[PDB]
RNA sequence: UUGGCGGUACUUUAUAUCCAUCUAGAGGAGCCUGUUCUAUAAUCGAUAAACCCCGCUCUACCUCACCAUCUCUUGCUAAUUCAGCCUAUAUACCGCCAUCUUCAGCAAACCCUAAAAAGGUAUUAAAGUAAGCAAAAGAAUCAAACAUAAAAACGUUAGGUCAAGGUGUAGCCAAUGAAAUGGGAAGAAAUGGGCUACAUUUUCUUAUAAAAGAACAUUACUAUACCCUUUAUGAAACUAAAGGACUAAGGAGGAUUUAGU
């Protein structure tokens, strides 16, 4: 009472025959692209069979695509034993001979350190591989108390006295963790006509967009659209908006700005505008201050936009009034 | 047969229920005012706000006046609610009543806020004054 | 929210970044070099480094704004400071000296010790126990105590005045009215804090 | 208009209605109706070259052409005749045996058991059902979910046999995880000269007791049905059974293996006390026949012969040969088994 | 529960090709589409027309093709040619395609006034994404 | 021996969540609109949650299916003792959905048991294993995140829809079909939703939401009704818009209830 497939398993005999057509595959795409056979490569392999196959579909995975078969098949689906049927490996039976080969080498080396008797941090900023990598490095599937098990073992390796051959063995199952920079990029400093020197930068707040031209030296005369800011800003709060940056370094009365925002409302024009001004004071300010303007919310745009609309109901949170039961 | 035995793994409600809750205090009090229970319960000195036994009479809920301190709390409930199993059976042998719910013990908070409003209440300022199942489809060859 | 729960609110506080490093607590000094490795939020609009930014004041403009009319109601608020320091100049100018130095005329010190002054205890949460009402007894937090008095004070200027008068002239007599522990915000409390005693047996239900 | 019609693979399923509220909780039947059409072969019929006709004829390039109106007529009545002989080989079918009864499952054959893993066909074995139960269980899917629960037996008819339960949603699916789990438990059954037992063998599994007794030649299968059954597939030609007790099929069964599975052969009886084992039958006189010596070194002790046995005897063995009447029921007239 | 365009599952026994397989949602993101015009561009006209030409394209393909058809078919019209790609069974004999193919092409093509051809890549049999 | 069952509590978990807290509403007035009722010669369907500006992103004729009157009888097509039918059954169905629901489950192939009515977990591991569908992931909102959409199986409600279309069974065929003209009315009624107002954080005017000058309780605020003019579409104004006056009620709404993180 079975009819769906069993899942396919890929003889070395016929990975290999995928290996052969793929090599006859590149020497065709080259010959199509005009370009060499021995440079083509992996990369413009993939760009040949962009532009021959023009695909617009979001999901890359959908895509057309001509890899390696190492990529596309799993790397290793390969028969686990002989024409005598004999299995390779000595832990075969075990049906993890992937995790437990690994586990055999590794608490065999906790014992020769053991019976053969510094600092352990070697290695800083780095966090053990999460479960899905292992699984790779293994090729087979793992649990979490498979995986739990494993990293209890690799730290008592640690514990004990290592020398540079253990060092070696840990840092194959060490990574090194992500290094987000949360720190500002500052502009560069351009030179005008007349030499004064200026940067510039981009603020978006809402639907409004600024490029503030802030200047390194001048008496606190803030121009927006070509107009004063006294006059473009009547209502007090959006030109408050604009005093906190200078406000908070006080550099008060020491800065030229000129601004150019276009779209959005009066409190989006006067926000876009103060990111703008922050972003472009960065370079005139030392990196401990440009750390505090990041820390007081100066430099971080804000996300908050205005969210849709639902079909079915009268606003984007507000629901139509349950009818009286 | 002892592990078999001991292993175990397998109106009229409205004015029953006034007496059954005034009773069950009454003699859980006296039960934790001795060793009886343990010494570790007679040490708690807890004290009981009242007792709720439910309509369906499923468990009897035995209200403890909570004190300050988290950790205070946190241990008596654990020993409270380990005897809980004890104390039930001490009330059945002395004859209180014939049956007595799955004793449960819930916190009582409301004390202390009863002691705070006094404090700000001295301190206001009140203000001046068979077809199918069969073979005959199959015996006759339309399967 | 639109931010991920890892963000963190800003610090518009502009002595604090300024301070010398030795100045600071080892606790505020942990969480300066803790925030240099996290996201922090943009700063709000009306969150700024002035001098003059009040946050008390700040959060009765906003209880007072209608359907997002943040300039109205601001601009409410600053009339009735200027027609509390109009009123108490008034009063300075035409006052003996021993009498000028009791007068207060900073609008801003009258306003917070205004609203202190209306700011309740305890407060009476209303239950409804076997078909009656019985409301019991109750404290309240820091947040719920100041949130009374402000609604009170906005509530009173917004209902209980003629039709012509304007709300910068009802608050304005209010606030100087509350300051001295007369008005009826006040009696509001007083209200409050008498029928608390009386429910002082209920407060178990 | 054209633009409202639907395929067929869409009409069925509307007018067979099948899926739907009634369906599920509680006869329309499909047809293939592009069966007997050819391409290019309509009402008017007309005649395509290289569609429906040869596109060359005798080395002439066809043409266009329309068939006569008599001509045609033929055609048409000749789709009707093969369309209703169709219809008429549906309604033909092929009988299969019953069993035990006509409505009963008991004691019919389905077939052998599917192949092994690497091609093990088991073509010498054929399956019998035994018991069918289809009982209704409670779970949340339908409130109370359904299960058949069928026990059969196999066998090739040269002393291997095996039993298994199967149990399914599905009728179907219960007789092949039976038939298929049974060739997993093949008890060998060891058969004196091919067509009995070595002894009488009498148990008791559970309430179940069985008493079987081992015959001549020609005796045939006088026993309970459901032993009949086994007994042909286990190669069984002639013997006697009476079960008493409890009728459970499944205590049965496992009855009947433990016995027939335990039962000791000459050669074996041989072995153990060292002595010959001779036959004697009432048709060949006294001659003494050896059937089995033993395998090592033959003993010179004599068996004690005993002057009383202390054997256990039945009353219903026993009753017979006391001169007591049997029922009416005994020893009828009976189709040969 | 949407009922629209999904092959819902059985009991793991049923054949489901790719374009089955996926629901509506996957449009333009895993399959792309069946008829390829400039029709429904911004600012472009003759969308009812493209959409009823498609309509009875498909009903006419599946008619003088019947049983014959392993998929749907894929419309491209470029200019004033139309070009219609059907994956067909390799049921009928080969002559038996050449006559369909041209008669169908000068069929439709004196019916809807453009040149129209027939692309056909037979298989031998249906391909079968998943079995759900 | 399984399942079911509770009007079962305690403990966690979360919920614009029962209650509590917060904001603007509904419930009162005037209107717009759906429904029920009354009622008409005069449709139909939805009508607890999960109907009630619902099929309609829409009814002056048309639309139209209704009522009255008159008229046609091979009466759209190549052919057909045929065409045609908004005729009955959504309790025969397809199609396309609602509901629990962004709830976490549904289904099949094997293996095991001193027999199995069933069950099958122990991680310093004791019989379970390996594939599916949903969730998850991925993709979309054109950096990044978050959020929002989308997605959401099997079942539950014989839930909705024979009137989108198609269709099983039964029924009409000088009529239950086709076509033309004229109509399809109203309410001292109840009720759901929406709109506007009840004003001073207001009204009018210029600018523009900045500021300024006036108005500010008897019609001051305040009619998207009625009535009267003009313009727009149309063949037809019975429709819509803009003025004009006329102006009544309304003074922030009892229990109760809706939405929002
Ligand atoms: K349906
Ligand atoms: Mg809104
Ligand atoms: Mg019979
Ligand atoms: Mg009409
Ligand atoms: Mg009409
Ligand atoms: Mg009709
Ligand atoms: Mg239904
Ligand atoms: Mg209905
Ligand atoms: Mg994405
Ligand atoms: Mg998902
Ligand atoms: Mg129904
Ligand atoms: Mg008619
Ligand atoms: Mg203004
Ligand atoms: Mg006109």
């Amino acid at each position: 009472n079975v009819q769906a497939s069993r899942q396919e398993s890929y003889t070395e005999d016929f990975i290999k025959k995928q290996i052969e057509e793929f090599n006859i595959g590149k020497r065709h795409l080259a010959n199509m692209m005009g370009e060499d056979p021995e440079t083509f490569a992996e990369e413009d392999i993939d760009r040949a069979i962009a532009y021959l196959f023009p695909s617009g579909l979001f999901e890359k995975r959908a895509r057309p695509m001509m890899k390696h078969p190492e990529h596309i098949f799993p790397k290793q689906r390969a028969t686990q034993w002989g024409e005598d049927g004999r299995p390779f490996h000595f832990l075969f039976y075990t049906g993890k001979q992937s995790y437990y080969s690994l586990m055999h080498d590794v608490y065999g080396k906790v014992m020769q350190l053991e019976k053969h008797r510094a600092e352990s941090r070697d290695l800083i900023g780095s966090r053990w591989l999460i479960k899905e990598e292992l699984e790779e490095m293994l090729v087979e599937k793992l649990s979490d108390e498979d995986y739990a098990q494993f990293i209890r073992l690799l730290e008592k390796l640690l514990t004990l006295p290592c020398g540079p051959a253990e060092e070696e063995f840990v840092q194959r199952f060490r990574r090194s963790v992500t290094i987000q920079s949360k720190k500002q990029l500052i502009e560069p400093v351009q030179y005008d006509e007349q030499g004064m020197a200026f940067s510039t930068s981009e603020g978006r707040r809402k639907s409004a967009t600024a490029q503030a031209v802030v200047y390194e030296h001048g008496s606190g005369k803030i121009h927006v659209n070509g107009v004063d800011y006294l006059i473009y800003f009547p209502i007090t709060q959006d030109r408050e908006q604009l005093m906190f940056p200078f406000h908070f370094l006080d550099r008060l009365e020491r800065h030229d700005v000129t601004c150019t925002v276009s779209g959005g409302g009066r409190s989006a024009q006067a926000g876009a505008i103060r990111l703008a001004m922050a972003r472009a004071l960065c370079s005139f300010v030392t990196e401990d201050e440009v750390e505090w303007m990041r820390q007081a919310g100066l430099l971080t745009p804000d996300p908050r936009i205005r969210e849709r609309k639902k079909p079915g109901q009268e606003g984007a949170r507000r629901k139509f009034t349950w009818k009286k039961r | 047969n002892l592990l078999k035995k001991f292993a175990s793994k397998t109106k009229e409600d409205s004015i029953r229920l006034r007496v059954l809750n005034g009773l069950l205090y009454k003699s859980l009090t006296e039960l934790l005012c001795t060793p009886q229970v343990s010494q570790e319960v007679y040490d708690l000195n807890v004290e009981l706000s009242k007792v709720s036994v439910t309509s369906d009479f499923s468990a009897c809920r035995v209200y403890w006046k909570t004190g300050v301190s988290a950790e205070q709390n946190k241990h008596t409930e654990s020993v409270l609610q380990r005897s809980a199993a004890y104390m039930r059976h001490l009330l059945i042998s002395q004859q209180t009543l014939r049956n007595v719910p799955p004793i449960v013990f819930v916190q009582d908070k409301r004390d202390l806020v009863l002691a705070e409003v006094d404090r700000l209440l001295a301190e206001a300022d009140f203000g001046p004054p068979h077809r199918d199942a069969s073979p005959r489809s199959f015996l006759l060859g339309e399967e | 929210s639109r931010y991920a729960p890892e963000f963190r609110e800003p610090l518009i506080d502009k002595e604090y970044y300024r301070k010398p490093v030795a100045e600071l607590t080892e606790e505020e000094k942990y969480d300066q070099e803790l925030k240099k490795t996290q996201f922090i939020k943009a700063a709000a609009a009306t969150e700024t480094s002035s001098v003059f930014a009040d946050p008390v004041i700040s959060k009765f403009t906003n209880m007072m704004m209608k359907g997002g009319n943040k300039v109205l109601a601001r601009s409410l608020m600053a009339q009735t400071l200027e027609a509390v320091k109009r009123k108490q100049f008034e009063k300075y100018r035409a006052a003996s000296a021993e009498e000028q130095a009791t007068i207060e005329r900073n609008p801003y010190r009258i306003f917070h010790e205004a609203l202190k002054n209306c700011e309740p205890v305890i407060g009476l949460v209303p239950i409804l126990k076997g078909g009656h009402f019985y409301q019991v007894p109750v404290p309240l937090a820091d947040r719920r105590r100041r949130f009374l008095a402000m609604k009170w004070m906005i509530t009173e200027c917004r209902e209980n005045k003629p039709r012509r008068t304007l709300m910068p002239e009802k608050l304005s007599h209010e606030l100087l009215e509350a300051f001295h522990n007369r008005g009826p915000v006040i009696k509001r409390k007083h209200n409050m804090h008498k029928m608390a005693e009386a429910n002082r047996a209920l407060a178990h239900y | 208009s054209f633009f409202t019609k639907l395929t067929a693979e869409e009409l069925w399923k509307g007018a067979l209605a099948e899926t739907g509220a009634g369906a599920r909780k509680g006869k329309k039947k499909r047809k293939d109706l592009n069966r007997g059409q050819i391409i290019g072969e309509g009402r008017s019929g007309f005649l395509w070259p290289g569609l429906n006709v040869p596109l060359i004829k005798s080395g002439v390039v066809q043409n266009i052409g329309q068939r006569s109106k008599e001509e045609q007529q033929k055609v048409e009545a000749t789709m009707v005749e093969q369309r209703e002989e169709w219809d008429r080989k549906r309604k033909i079918k092929v009988k299969r045996e019953r069993g035990w009864s006509g409505n009963t499952w008991g004691g019919v054959s389905i077939g052998p058991p599917d192949p092994g893993p690497n091609g093990e066909t088991y073509e010498d074995f054929d399956t019998r059902i035994l018991e069918v139960r289809n009982v209704f269980n409670m779970t949340a899917k339908e409130g109370r979910k359904k299960s058949v629960r069928v026990l059969v037996a196999v066998g090739n008819g040269n002393g291997a046999a095996g039993f298994a339960i199967g149990k399914a949603a599905d009728r179907g699916d219960a007789f092949r995880k039976a038939k298929n789990r049974a060739i997993h438990y093949l008890h060998y059954i060891e058969r004196y000269e091919g067509h009995t037992i070595f002894h009488d063998i009498s148990l008791r599994f559970k309430r179940t007791q069985i008493r079987m007794k081992k015959q001549p030649r020609g005796y045939g299968l006088r026993c309970h049905r459901a032993i009949i059954t086994i007994c042909r597939l286990i190669g069984i030609k002639d013997m006697y059974a009476r079960v008493t007790g409890s009728m459970n099929m499944l205590n049965l069964t496992r009855g009947l293996f433990h016995g027939l599975a335990r039962q000791e052969t000459h050669q074996h009886l041989a072995d153990k006390k060292g002595l010959h084992v001779v036959e004697f039958r009432e048709e060949c006189g006294p001659l003494p026949i050896v059937v089995a010596s033993p395998h090592g070194a033959l003993s010179k002790e004599p068996e004690p012969e005993p002057e009383v046995p202390d054997t256990k005897l039945d009353w219903q063995d026993v009753k017979a040969m006391q001169g007591l009447k049997r029922s009416v029921w005994f020893n009828l007239k009976r189709p040969a088994t | 529960k949407n009922r629209a365009a999904r092959v819902r599952v059985a009991k793991g026994n049923k054949p489901v090709s790719y374009e089955e397989a996926h629901a509506p949602h996957y449009i333009a993101h895993r399959k792309g589409w069946l008829s390829l015009h400039t029709g429904n561009l911004d600012g472009e006209d003759h969308a009812a027309e493209r959409t009823l030409e498609d309509v009875f394209l498909r009903k006419f393909m599946m008619g003088t093709f019947p049983g014959c058809l392993a998929d749907q078919i894929v419309l491209k019209r470029r200019a004033n040619q139309v070009d219609i790609c059907a994956l067909v069974l390799r049921q009928l004999p080969a002559h038996k395609f050449y006559f369909l193919v041209g008669y169908s092409e000068t069929l439709l093509s004196h019916f809807y006034k453009c040149p129209v051809r027939l692309h056909l890549q037979t298989v031998p049999s249906k391909v079968v994404y998943k079995y759900i």
